[PDB]
């Protein structure tokens, strides 16, 4: 039962992203740290578009730019 | 057309006559229909009214009673009453029940399912048997299994022989083994269910084994049938990594498998078609003769029977006069009968492009070299001379 | 189970608008570092609202919904 | 791949310096222009490997126009959408 | 005089026996369908003596009134599977013309 509850869910959160379409409303931004697991329903075109990355690395530039604001 | 025509004329409107005569003189007479037929029907139809609410039933009790699950969650102890076969219902079934007070009405439903449906062909093949140019022996041993106890059942009767059981028909590739179960599966007219060997595996756990004692009974309730398995080979060699069991999942599998061929069960009519390319790796307690009872083995095509093969592809096709068919066979030396198949079909697209209806000399001979070196010769042999 | 009037399209909401005092503290500038990612965000959601005139003249389709990864 | 088993093979190359000028146009078409641009000079050097890249460069042109709030999408935005899209598709790829 | 005659007599009709929507899952042939209320179980229960069971047809949204559930009318809008899996993938339409290069 638990899965078939949840398929309702996800099922209205694609249909309702397409009616968006012609509003002053900008869509739904969300977050997610796993990108394995993510439907990939959601990023077909038209619904979810641009791909934000964040990095682990970090340069000795960038190190030094977030060690700077904390002090 | 005479007389068909004719005796028909009078069996049409003789029909008609005494089916007249049993209407008017079974109203007029109150002990047969007549008084309670016009009464039970409305009856019947107006006390339980609507709507008829559709359950399962859990299970029987021996006593004209049973525990009926509504799929509103109230459970019910109800009562059997008027107009139910009182031996159809069994566990699974569905019955309709009556909604003021719940009793089973009957039940009313053919219940047909995705199930039966994804097993069985609706085929008609255009194949029939001399499609298989030549190998005219393996035909024969292959028709004394499946089709002929069907034909007839009376010279194993009379000898006092249990039919044989099972086929396996395993060679080279290109040989047409599935080119034979075409040709066996059009002539019996015996329910003819169609399983790949791939299917087996599926992602969940334990579902190999309810699959499995799915297919053969459908089969045994429809004798007679043949099932028809295509490639078993394929879930010994692969991995498709999908069914997280792993390996211990597919051979549990494989169990169920032999205990549902022959076992404990005692099935009614099912003939057995297993089509393998590889018989090594098929579990040996597969193929053990008790099971299987004749093992077919094919060979690759010579090149006297390479003519017959040759002249199934070319009889359907259009020619002009310049072609010479024979030039065509002694150039390839030892090349199966898929590719005879491909290199008609390729010249005919040649010809297609070029937008003539003819398949002339020149279609054939470049396709003849294409197909040469697309195949792969066979590294087995050539180790040997 | 009559249909005998409507009700405000507002109103009927469990989760409702925050912001009035529960808005957070953090600022662009407590954030140090992550430059690339500051502009395409701001690319992606604000300059949307207040100038959607601008993705139509130039002709591109606007970044609608907005996704986030990372570890 | 046995023989009669399908019935055609269709190879993709990856697109030469003449077709990455006409998939770069077919794009160009949906979004504004400026005259004298030769879509021809970017495709060349563009190195490029795939259609999709190409693609990607006419979208980050548009990113371009919105920073500066151009009117018109101009040489000079495609010479940075090139750099900003080789770069990134050269980290990730290498 | 079309308005005053409903007000007066609409406080009548408000008091309804409700209605419900399922879906025709299969007919069979004694002029009863089998259609499914979508929270609880499924049902057969008949049509109404006006309508017919020709009408009705492979996965027609059907109309119910409340009461012994009697089908009513076919409604506008049809659910079908095969456009809904093609449309939750999106693949939008091209042309030789795009392809080109
Ligand atoms: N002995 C034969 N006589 C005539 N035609 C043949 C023969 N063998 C193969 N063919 C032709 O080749 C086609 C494909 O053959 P088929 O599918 O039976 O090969 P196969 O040996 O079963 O391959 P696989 O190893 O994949 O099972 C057939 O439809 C048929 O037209
Ligand atoms: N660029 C930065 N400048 C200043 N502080 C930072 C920066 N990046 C991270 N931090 C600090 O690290 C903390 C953790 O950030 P946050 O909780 O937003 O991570 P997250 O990406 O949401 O992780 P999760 O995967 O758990 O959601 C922040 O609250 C902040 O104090
Ligand atoms: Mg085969």
């Amino acid at each position: 039962g638990s899965d078939r509850e949840v398929q309702r869910i996800l099922i209205e959160l694609l249909t309702q992203m397409d009616g968006f379409d012609q509003s002053t409303n900008v869509k739904v931004i969300m977050a997610t740290n796993r990108a394995d697991t993510l439907d990939p329903a959601l990023l077909r075109p038209g619904r979810l578009d641009r791909k934000i990355e964040f990095p682990s690395l970090r340069d000795r530039r960038e190190r030094r730019l977030i060690f700077g604001t904390i002090a | 057309t005479r007389c068909k025509l004719k005796l028909l004329r009078m069996e049409r409107i003789k029909d008609h006559l005494l089916l007249e005569e049993e209407f008017v003189s079974n109203s007029e007479i109150l002990k047969p229909f007549e008084k309670k037929q016009e009464e039970e029907k409305k009856q019947l139809e107006e006390i339980r009214g609507n709507p008829l609410s559709i359950g399962t039933l859990e299970e029987i009790i021996d006593d004209d009673h049973a525990i009926v699950t509504s799929p509103t969650m109230p459970d019910y102890y109800v009562s059997i009453l008027s107009f139910v076969d009182k031996e159809l219902l069994e566990p699974g079934c569905s019955v309709l029940l009556h909604h003021k007070t719940m009793s089973i009405v009957g039940v009313l439903q053919d219940d047909a399912d995705p199930m039966v449906s994804v097993m069985k062909m609706d085929k008609s093949p255009t194949e029939s048997y001399s499609d298989i140019g030549g190998l005219e022996s393996q035909i024969q041993e292959i028709k004394e299994s499946v089709e002929l106890p069907l034909t007839h059942p009376e010279l194993y009767e009379e000898m006092g022989i249990k039919p044989p059981k099972g086929v396996i028909l395993y060679g080279a590739p290109g040989t047409g083994k599935t080119l034979l179960a075409k040709a066996v599966a059009n002539q019996t007219s015996a329910t003819f269910l169609r399983i790949v060997g791939s299917e087996l595996i599926q992602k969940y756990l334990g579902d190999g084994p309810r699959l499995c004692r799915q297919i053969f009974k459908v089969a045994g309730e429809n004798a007679p049938s043949i099932v028809f398995i295509d490639e078993i080979d394929a879930i010994g060699t692969k991995r498709y990594d999908s069914n997280s069991g792993g390996e211990r999942e597919i051979q549990r599998t494989m169990l169920e498998l032999l205990n549902q061929l022959d076992g404990f069960d005692d099935r009614g009519d099912v003939k057995v078609i297993m089509a393998t390319n590889k018989i090594e790796t098929l579990d040996p307690a597969l193929i053990r003769p008790g099971r299987i009872d004749r093992k077919i083995l094919f060979e690759n095509p010579d090149l006297s029977t390479k003519k017959k093969i040759l002249g199934i592809h070319t009889s359907k096709m259009n020619l002009s006069e310049d072609v010479n068919l024979e030039t065509l066979v002694t150039t390839k030396d030892d090349l199966s009968g898929a590719d005879i198949q491909a290199m008609c079909t390729e010249a005919g697209l040649l010809a297609l492009r070029e937008r003539r209806m003819q398949v002339t000399a020149e279609d054939f001979k470049q396709a003849k070299e294409r197909v040469m070196k697309n195949k792969v010769e066979e590294n087995l042999e050539g180790l040997y001379l | 189970n009559a249909l005998v009037d409507i009700l405000p399209p507002d109103s009927d909401s469990s989760i409702s608008v925050m912001g009035e005092n529960e808005k957070p503290d953090v600022t662009y500038a407590d954030v140090g570092g992550l430059d690339m990612q500051k502009q395409e965000i701001r690319e992606a959601v604000e300059l949307p609202l207040v100038q959607a005139d601008l993705y139509e003249q130039i002709g591109i389709d606007p970044p609608r919904g907005v996704l986030l990864y990372g570890p | 791949l046995r023989p009669g088993r399908i019935d055609r093979k269709i190879e993709f190359p990856p697109p030469s310096v003449a077709a990455r000028a006409e998939i770069l146009r077919i794009h160009s078409r949906k979004m504004n222009l400026t005259r004298g641009i030769n879509l021809r000079k970017v495709a060349e050097k563009m190195n490029g490997c795939s259609g999709a890249d190409v693609k990607g460069v006419c979208t980050e042109a548009g990113m371009y126009a919105l920073r500066e709030r151009r009117i018109h999408v101009t040489q000079e935005d495609f010479e940075l959408a090139v750099g900003k899209v080789m770069n990134k598709n050269q980290e990730t790829a290498i | 005089n079309d308005k005053v005659r409903f007000i007066k007599d609409e406080l009548r009709l408000l008091q309804e026996p409700g209605s419900y929507v399922g879906e025709v899952i299969k007919i069979v042939s004694d002029k009863k369908v089998l259609v499914k209320v979508q929270p609880e179980g499924k049902y057969i229960v008949d049509v109404a003596k006006d309508i017919n069971v020709k009408d009705l047809k492979a996965s027609q949204r059907v109309c119910l009134r409340s009461d012994s559930y009697m089908l009513h009318k076919v409604l506008e809008n049809k659910a079908d599977p095969l456009v809904s899996l093609m449309m939750v993938e999106k693949v939008p339409d091209s042309t030789y013309d795009m392809v080109g290069g």
